[PDB]
């Protein structure tokens, strides 16, 4: 469940239709396995600029 | 900042200055977007021009980055009393775009519930600017960071002199001398989860930089979150909920 260890998403998880879906943030896709979020750019939100 | 330790390139990057007339810091912000910026809203009274400066680590340098914008529209929560400070917070929209590059990338929002549950359950926030610093960290202009972890209401509530309202949430140490201080305020209170940062709060006061007993009040940025968002849609003046 979420509580458990977050659904074991990136970032949000939600619990709808007895199911467990993640989402993230602005600037992120939920990625295939439905847990991780990948940057859409350069610069995601959240991130320390590390390197460039 | 009391005693915190400084921000390596590209550890702080949504930090956001604001500088008066005779571009000297007063408070800071934390970037949302190209186009917005987050303060507190008494921030708008402790100069009368302001701008907004990004990518900077030392107020008595340039680095390269340190870009400066104006401001268009500022909307200020209408419902400010610069009596309790209370619903502080003003979003800023910019009239030139950021440019997010090293050191100036923007903090998550978080969404309700989700940062109730998880951030706010955190056991320590993060808080970053670049005012008074009263410990041991060579140079005054540099900006730093210091950890402080979330206090709970009832033991916040029984220490201020003056109210916290539902929106107001206290962090800092209780005897350590490590403390948001004047010249933070405005500036960026950010929870990590896995590796990503979110905002959970702006720097709004204290009684006093690290004093024994007295922590910080940061604004409740999850109590304005829904205001935040239709804030980063209109460009009108004040406006509630």
């Amino acid at each position: 469940l979420c509580s458990l260890d977050n659904g074991d998403c990136d970032q949000f998880c939600h619990e709808e239709q007895n199911s467990v879906v993640c989402s993230c943030a602005r600037g992120y896709t939920l990625a295939d396995n439905g847990k991780a979020c990948i940057p859409t750019g350069p610069y995601p939100c959240g991130k320390q600029t590390l390197e460039r | 900042i009391v005693g915190g330790q400084e921000c390596k390139d590209g550890e702080c990057p949504w930090q956001a200055l604001l500088i008066n007339e005779e571009n000297e810091g007063f408070c800071g912000g934390t970037i949302l977007s190209e186009f917005y910026i987050l303060t507190a809203a008494h921030c708008l009274y402790q100069a009368k021009r302001f701008k907004v400066r990004v990518g900077d680590r030392n107020t008595e340098q340039e680095e390269g980055g340190e870009a400066v914008h104006e401001v268009e529209v500022v909307i200020k929560h209408n419902r400010f009393t610069k009596e309790t400070y209370d619903f502080d917070i003003a979003v800023l929209r910019l009239k030139t775009p950021i440019t997010f590059r090293m050191n100036v990338a923007p903090a998550c929002l978080p969404e309700r519930d989700w940062a109730e549950s998880t951030l706010m359950t955190q056991k320590t926030g993060i808080v970053s600017g670049f005012g008074r610093t009263h410990e041991k960290g060579r140079q005054s202009t540099r900006l730093k960071m210091l950890e402080v972890p979330y206090v709970d209401r009832n033991s916040c509530k029984l220490s201020s002199s003056f109210i916290i309202t539902q929106n107001m949430f206290c962090a800092g140490y209780d005897t350590k001398q490590e403390d948001a201080c004047q010249g933070d305020s405005g500036g960026p209170h950010v929870t990590r989860f896995k590796d990503t940062y979110f905002v959970t709060g702006i720097v709004s006061w204290g009684e006093g930089c690290a004093r024994k007993g007295k922590y910080g009040i940061y604004t409740k940025v999850t109590a304005f979150l829904k205001w935040i968002d239709r804030s980063m849609k209109t460009r009108g003046l004040p406006k509630a909920k």
